[PDB]
RNA sequence: GCACGGAGGCGAAGAACCAUGGAUUUCCGAAUGAGAAUCUCUAACAAUUGCUUCGCGCAAUGAGGAACCCCGAGAACUGAAACAUCUCAGUAUCGGGAGGAACAGAAAACGCAAUGUGAUGUCGUUAGUAACCGCGAGUGAACGCGAUACAGCCCAAACC
RNA sequence: AUACAGGGUGACAACCCCGUACUCGAGACCAGUACGACGUGCGGUAGUGCCAGAGUAGCGGGGGUUGGAUAUCCCUCGCGA
RNA sequence: GCUUUACUGCAGGCUGUCGCUGAG
């Protein structure tokens, strides 16, 4: 049968409609309030993080973030530039906002590695993200079979490096074939035209 | 030299700090000879005190005393 | 009065001193910024790719 | 652990501080206080200090003049070293 | 000016580099002091 | 010790010297009790976090490293015999971050179209080919093939 | 001479000295890998619309980037299975 | 370097539209 929890899903495939639009309405409110990560007992979309691994057990962590909506913060050129990169409005980061949101909050948790993140909406001038992060440090973790390959080395400071879900699918990495001529293996190993 | 390592690991703890104290005596002292430009030294010893003195340091730590 | 020699008889100000974490004489006491290896201004060593020739 | 005293500073105004007036004359650790020069005085020659002047020199070592007290006679405690 | 105490534990070090290579190195060594200073013609740093 | 002096000393209680392990290891320094041009003032994981016996009790982070590597920011001189698209070039340089290597990686692939191949790097080639381009100057792959090395698995949910 | 590499030594040295050939020993890396062993249990038939990752797939506006040309990859605003 | 009704662009301001954005 039907999962609860296919139930949180299905609801947020149209957050605009029924329950859940009065809920984001009334809870935007709160959060327009709060700070810029501000971590969370219990995820907002169970299914979502259950299914990017979360776990209720000791050395998760969910935080939410929020960022300001937009292109790209940038200041006009001070020095001589041909027309061509004289541009300021209409460029944009390359980075998407949900990666700049993974970035934040693992900062904020210096000690944790980001696992995963998602979406939780957005109002005209800002978006939010929640992000599950993993204590490597804590024995729950480290003798977790799902979890414990996030306690190795080279897993640490991870979100810097691109290695998350949404860092991979920034770098292009999604197509196993046509299209990935420049991403794959690494941006910078192909000279960085990707 | 005049002082060897087993004297010093048979020395019991209130020795061996007795001995510290006597050896850091002669020093002192030497080094109050020197400062008075006094001439009735004998250069070995003033490097042999310092050595002496880091041997029974050396060994106070290792027996715990 | 020439910008010259007359007016470096005017110079009698400390800025520069020698500095706690790297030793140069490029603690600006006034600043107190080290121009020479950034303490003051960063935990991390003062550091430029520019300090050396590109391919080295 | 380092000691107070380093050395008796012996020298011609040394001597006439020991002949009249009964100091004596250290270089000593330039972490020292003048009460830690005192006391270290008084156990190494037992004798009592009366008081104790210092100076940061310019050798990079802390000079101390130590008064002993008209009890004690200087002349006598420096000539055994 | 006025010299805190590290200034001066600095300067004093100064002053006893600046000093003659010893008689007897000359003879070890069958034949300089090349950081030979000088507080006139010199400038120290700090 | 370098270092071919003087004096003196150590070594058969086996020194010197070498290897391995240990001891000591001032102050500043990420520098972390507060402050400071390497010092000073009156018990210290400062700061940010996780766990929590909710007490800094147990832990993490910070900074370094020749380059290599990953993620971001990103010129101009120059070429086009001017120059604006284009070029130089995702180069120089900047921000962040890991390791001994990084990154990638078990197909919502390929499309020598097949009764065919079978995770991923990399090397040789495919090829200056296809493609781009004031269709100018210039820019420029991939599939495949021959090699190197080979390795494949774990969750979410269903039912409990 | 399984040693005629090289160096040193008061001048051109296989045989003066160190070495060199041969043989042997130890540490490091390969690698906590390969092998081996413990446990686990591969797979097949029939029925069953019970489960299988959403601002996603996809479309449009604006940018950048790419050999990617209608047919590159990405960012952003809007819409959206 | 400077100028302008030189060429081409870029900030900036004004203005419409979409999102923020709801009820009668
Ligand atoms: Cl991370
Ligand atoms: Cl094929
Ligand atoms: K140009
Ligand atoms: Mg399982
Ligand atoms: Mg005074
Ligand atoms: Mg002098
Ligand atoms: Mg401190
Ligand atoms: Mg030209
Ligand atoms: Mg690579
Ligand atoms: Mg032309
Ligand atoms: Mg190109
Ligand atoms: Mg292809
Ligand atoms: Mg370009
Ligand atoms: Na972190
Ligand atoms: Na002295
Ligand atoms: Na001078
Ligand atoms: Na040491
Ligand atoms: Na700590
Ligand atoms: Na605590
Ligand atoms: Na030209
Ligand atoms: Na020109
Ligand atoms: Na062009
Ligand atoms: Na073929
Ligand atoms: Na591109
Ligand atoms: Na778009
Ligand atoms: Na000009
Ligand atoms: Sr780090
Ligand atoms: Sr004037
Ligand atoms: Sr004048
Ligand atoms: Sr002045
Ligand atoms: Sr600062
Ligand atoms: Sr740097
Ligand atoms: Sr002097
Ligand atoms: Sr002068
Ligand atoms: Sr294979
Ligand atoms: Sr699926």
């Amino acid at each position: 049968a039907r999962s609860a929890y296919s139930y949180i899903r299905d609801a947020w495939e149209n957050p605009g409609d029924g329950q859940l639009a009065e809920l984001q309405w009334q809870r935007q409110q709160e959060w327009r309030n709060e700070g810029a990560v501000e971590r969370i007992e219990r995820p907002t979309r169970l299914d979502k993080a259950r299914s990017q691994g979360y776990k209720a057990k000791q050395g998760v962590i969910v935080a939410r973030v929020s960022v300001r909506k937009g292109s790209a913060r940038k200041r006009r050129h001070k020095a001589g530039r041909r027309s061509k990169r004289q541009g300021v409005t209409r460029i944009t980061r390359r980075k998407d906002i949900q990666r700049v949101a993974e970035e934040r909050a693992s900062r904020t948790f210096p000690n944790l590695r980001v696992l995963n993140s998602y979406s939780v909406g957005q109002d005209g001038r800002q978006k939010w993200h929640e992000v599950i992060l993993i204590d490597p440090n804590h024995p729950a973790i480290q003798n977790d079979d799902d979890l414990s390959w996030i306690c190795a080395d080279d897993q640490a400071d991870r979100v810097f490096r691109g290695l998350t879900g949404a860092g991979r699918r920034n770098r292009g990495l999604s197509g196993k074939g046509k299209g990935s001529e420049k991403t794959r293996p690494s941006l910078r190993s192909n000279g960085g035209k990707a | 030299t005049v002082l060897h390592v087993q004297e010093i690991r048979d020395m019991t703890p209130a020795e061996r700090e007795a001995e510290l104290d006597d050896l850091k005596t002669e020093l002192l002292n030497a080094r109050a000879v020197q400062a008075a430009g006094g001439a009735p030294e004998n250069p070995g010893r003033i490097k042999e005190l310092r050595k002496a003195i880091a041997r029974i340091k050396t060994i106070q730590g290792e027996e715990g005393d | 009065t020439g910008a010259g020699t007359p007016s470096q008889g005017k110079k009698n100000t400390t800025t520069h001193t020698k500095c706690r974490r790297c030793g140069e004489k490029s603690y600006h006491t006034k600043k107190k910024v080290c121009s020479s290896c950034g303490f003051g201004k960063s935990a991390k060593r003062r550091d430029y790719e520019w300090q050396s020739k590109a391919g080295e | 652990s380092w000691d107070v005293i380093k050395h008796p500073h012996v020298t011609e105004k040394a001597m006439n501080d020991m002949d009249f007036q009964n100091k004596l004359q250290f270089a000593v650790d330039d972490r020292a206080s003048k009460g830690e020069v005192a006391d270290a005085v008084e156990e190494q020659y037992d004798v009592t200090v009366e008081q104790v002047n210092t100076q940061n020199t310019m050798d990079g070592e802390k000079k101390a003049v130590v008064r002993l007290s008209e009890d004690d006679d200087a002349q006598e405690v420096a000539s055994r070293i | 000016g006025k010299k805190s105490k590290a200034t001066k534990k600095r300067l004093a070090k100064l002053d006893n580099q600046n000093s003659r290579v010893p008689a007897w190195v000359m003879l070890k060594t069958d034949r300089r002091n090349h950081k030979r200073r000088h507080w006139r013609r010199n400038d120290t740093d700090e």
